[PDB]
């Protein structure tokens, strides 16, 4: 696989390993995710680019 | 330069058959950035549980 | 930098020895021979003056530090000041003056914390 | 006297405030040290740049 | 101390938070008074 510079959201776990990321620009959810970096967004209806 | 070795000693090279339409499966694999497929770590540094 | 170590658990990789907190500043990490030093930042001790203007008599609050932990005419601080002003005071924080003057006596005051009402003419904490 | 954490818009208020003035003042003035200007960080460019 | 054994205030910042100018205990005392006055001040 290809590697190209991004901007990912990554979790790092207590032992500091990575096991969760999203990639901000794939799904304007993910886009959603990546601001107010968090998994977890409120429902709600937000504007996307 | 480096010690590598002799060079090769026989005159000539095993035959090799091509046939690609063998190799020709599907077997997808794609990334799953959800369980942190093909990710490389920050180089100098660690993080906790942020 | 500067800053206190302290024997402290083991979070982070381990093979890249420094663990940062999501920002630059630099939290934990893991020292050559194999412990988890987890440093803080060097603190500050936040200082105030209490001042009444009418007898030109003052006083000094240190805030939310305890009455153990510093000492009068400090010399453990760097401080930028030339030199300093002219005790179990800690009863919000450590105040060097006079204090426990008869309870009752702050109808009104100029309130040095959330309790004491520090009435001049010293005589503190009331 | 049960119902304060469930929906609660009274209450909702309580943590706005508090969120409010927390943010400020942890936020604004703890991170805008840290990062402001074009060199390293809050070094003062002592040991580099002497 | 809490800080020692371990905030912003004192680690780095230079900012302070003051304190309330009342303890809990003189404002619950308002209060109590203002619920001891109610049935009969209306």
């Amino acid at each position: 696989y290809k590697l190209q510079p991004l901007t990912f959201l990554l979790d790092f776990s207590v032992d500091g390993y990575i096991r969760r990321a999203i990639d901000c620009g794939f799904n304007d959810l993910s886009q959603l995710h990546c601001s107010y970096e968090s998994f977890d967004v409120e429902s709600g209806v937000y504007s996307v680019s | 330069y480096v010690d590598v070795g002799p060079d090769s000693v026989k005159s000539a090279c095993i035959e090799v058959d091509i046939q690609q339409t063998f190799f020709d499966k599907t077997w997808p694999r794609p990334i799953d950035v959800s369980k942190a497929d093909g990710i490389i770590y920050p180089q100098g540094r660690t993080y906790s549980n942020i | 930098g500067r800053g206190v170590f302290q024997n402290c658990t083991a979070v982070g990789v381990r093979q890249q020895r420094f663990v940062y907190d999501a920002y630059q500043n630099l939290v934990g990490y893991y020292s050559d021979d194999g412990n988890y030093y987890c440093l803080r930042a060097c603190v500050s001790v936040p200082v105030s003056v209490i001042y009444d203007k009418e007898t030109k008599t003052h006083a000094t609050l240190f805030g939310s530090v305890a009455c153990e932990h510093i000492s009068s005419t400090m010399s453990q601080y760097s401080r930028s000041t030339r030199s300093m002003l002219k005790p179990v005071g800690c009863v919000l924080g450590l105040v060097n003056s006079s204090l426990f003057v008869e309870d009752c006596k702050l109808p009104l005051g100029q309130s040095l914390c959330a309790l004491p009402d520090t009435p001049s003419t010293m005589r503190l904490a009331s | 006297q049960t119902g304060f954490t469930t929906t609660n818009e009274a209450f909702q208020k309580v943590q706005d405030a508090v969120n409010n003035n927390a943010q400020a003042l942890s936020k604004l003035a703890s991170e805008l040290s840290n990062t402001f200007g074009a060199i390293s960080a809050s070094i003062g460019d002592i040991i580099q740049r002497l | 101390d809490d800080c020692m054994q371990q905030i912003c205030a004192q680690y780095v910042a230079g900012y302070k938070v003051l304190p309330p100018l009342m303890d809990v205990n003189m404002e619950a005392a308002y209060t109590s008074s203002l619920l001891g006055s109610i049935a009969g001040v209306g």
